[PDB]
């Protein structure tokens, strides 16, 4: 799939909820110093976009794939298709926004963990996290793609069950 | 090998001629590639911590605390340049990511191929694999009969 | 509190540049650069130099209060009262500093773990003392540490 996504013939229809578009500003709450890096990413394979990604050195490029917690070097918050290149934000810093998931019902409060495609899932599946992952708020369906406000902050020392 | 720069002088002028594969000196100091908002500390050397891992190394009381070269369990950063002059060691957290140039064990070099994961040993040295995040990015360069270096990217703790 | 406000009656002398600084009352780190995240957050408590954990429940926005442990969040290393919000180093940052000890028995050299109510205790390690453990008032014990992580 992609971000943007196209003519209309009518435009679409308060300032609440206005947030919930799959192509909105990633991070909720911004900083300066926040490193953000670029990567080549497989046009084919998986779109990356608002999931958790890791480095693959291939025999050409470094380029950034979805990968699971484990194995996790950080979260790709932007694409941009003409170039084919996200960009990602290092696991070392902090994340607050929305992000991709694949449960269309998470409570706030809740603990996450990073599935193998890089979605967030509910940390009661069995595979040990490694990450500090919350659910920030209840997750919504944008009509059909599934998305969730969430906080990572660096890695988990011991790998809770 | 014990100084970033060459120890002697040179007799040859460059040639300067070429633009593929110069980035293979010792002195390369710093990293490949490098964002404006990284942390960057300092500390007082106690040996030659340059281009290795660095761990905290204390002393009775009466002198401040001192960086020396280390890792495993009592890793703090990394050593990515040091002024002789001064004897201070430029220091990048952990929790900072890093990506550059940097010391690799002497030991089974040919194995280390590009997504193999590394870690730290006890003298600052990576090594083929625990708690630290590292993957090679390249093959094994030599410089010495005993000198390797490897690119590779830190990325925090596991 | 932080600054607590107290009139006078005599000026206090104060002319010696020496064992100055290990106050209550010094907010921020020894050490700070200007590539330091920092985030503000309404708190419980007084979590003031102190681990912080995020709270999440009309309801409102999570807070802060302090704690440790699988919790932790970050660092609080300063306050405003007025408007009831604490600066908060998150955990993710390196922070070189005075916190508060839970006692007396932490020295150099010794590893520490921020305990349920965000004090750092001897032995997942998070931060390495530098000094050993001061009584600023009664019960009250600041020491300098290297925070560097979990482990």
């Amino acid at each position: 799939y992609s971000k943007s996504m196209i003519e209309n013939k009518v435009f679409s229809s308060c300032f609440k909820s206005k947030n919930e578009r799959v192509d909105a500003y990633s991070f909720a709450c911004s900083s300066y110093t926040d490193k953000i890096e670029e990567y080549l990413y497989d046009p084919a394979n998986s779109f990356p976009y608002k999931r958790g990604v890791k480095l693959v050195p291939k025999e050409n490029s470094i380029y950034v794939e979805v990968g699971a917690d484990t194995d996790m070097y950080g979260i790709c918050v932007d694409v941009c298709e003409f170039s084919c290149t996200a960009y990602v934000l290092p696991i070392t810093n902090n994340f607050e926004g929305y992000l991709v998931t694949r449960n269309p019902s998470i409570k706030i409060g809740e603990i996450l963990d990073i599935n193998n495609n890089g979605v967030i899932i509910k940390a009661g599946g069995g595979p040990p996290t490694a990450i500090n992952i919350y659910a920030l708020s209840d997750s919504f369906t944008i009509n059909s793609i599934n998305l969730i406000k969430v906080a990572i902050f660096g890695n988990r020392g011991l790998e809770k069950t | 090998a014990l100084m970033k720069n060459p120890q002697q002088d040179s007799g040859l002028l460059s040639n300067s001629i070429d633009f593929r594969d110069q980035n293979l000196i010792f002195s390369n100091s710093g990293g490949v590639c490098t964002s404006s908002k990284d942390k960057i500390e300092n500390y007082p050397a106690k040996g030659y911590p340059y281009k290795r891992g660095v761990k905290l190394s204390f002393g009775d009381g009466t002198t401040e605390l001192e960086v020396e070269a280390g890792g495993g369990d009592d890793l703090y950063g990394v050593c990515s340049d040091i002024d002789e002059f001064s004897g201070m060691a430029t220091v990048i957290p952990i929790t900072n990511n890093f990506t550059g140039y940097l010391t690799l064990k002497k030991d089974g070099q040919n194995g280390v191929n590009p997504g193999d994961k590394l870690n730290f040993n006890q003298h600052g040295e990576l090594e083929k694999v625990k708690s630290v995040n590292a993957i090679a990015l390249s093959k094994a360069h030599k410089l010495t009969e005993d000198l390797f270096i490897v690119l590779a990217s830190v990325f925090g703790n596991r | 509190m932080k600054n607590p406000q107290h009139d006078a009656s005599l000026l206090s002398n104060s002319n010696e540049f020496r064992d100055k600084n290990v106050e209550f009352f010094a907010s921020g780190g020894t050490r700070t650069s200007k590539f330091d995240k920092l985030e503000n957050h309404p708190f419980l408590g007084y979590p003031y130099k102190r681990g912080v954990k995020r709270v999440i429940q009309s309801h409102y926005e999570p807070h802060v209060e302090a704690g440790g442990g699988e919790d932790l969040y970050g660092i609080c290393i300063d306050i405003d009262e007025f408007s009831k919000t604490a600066t908060i180093v998150p955990i993710t940052n390196n922070f070189e500093g005075y916190l508060v000890a839970k006692d007396s028995t932490v020295k150099v050299k010794d590893k520490l773990i921020f305990n349920k109510d965000g004090a750092l205790e001897k032995v997942t390690i998070n931060a390495t003392a530098l000094t050993d453990a001061k009584q600023i008032s009664n019960e009250v014990y600041l020491v300098k540490v290297a925070v560097f992580g979990n482990k």
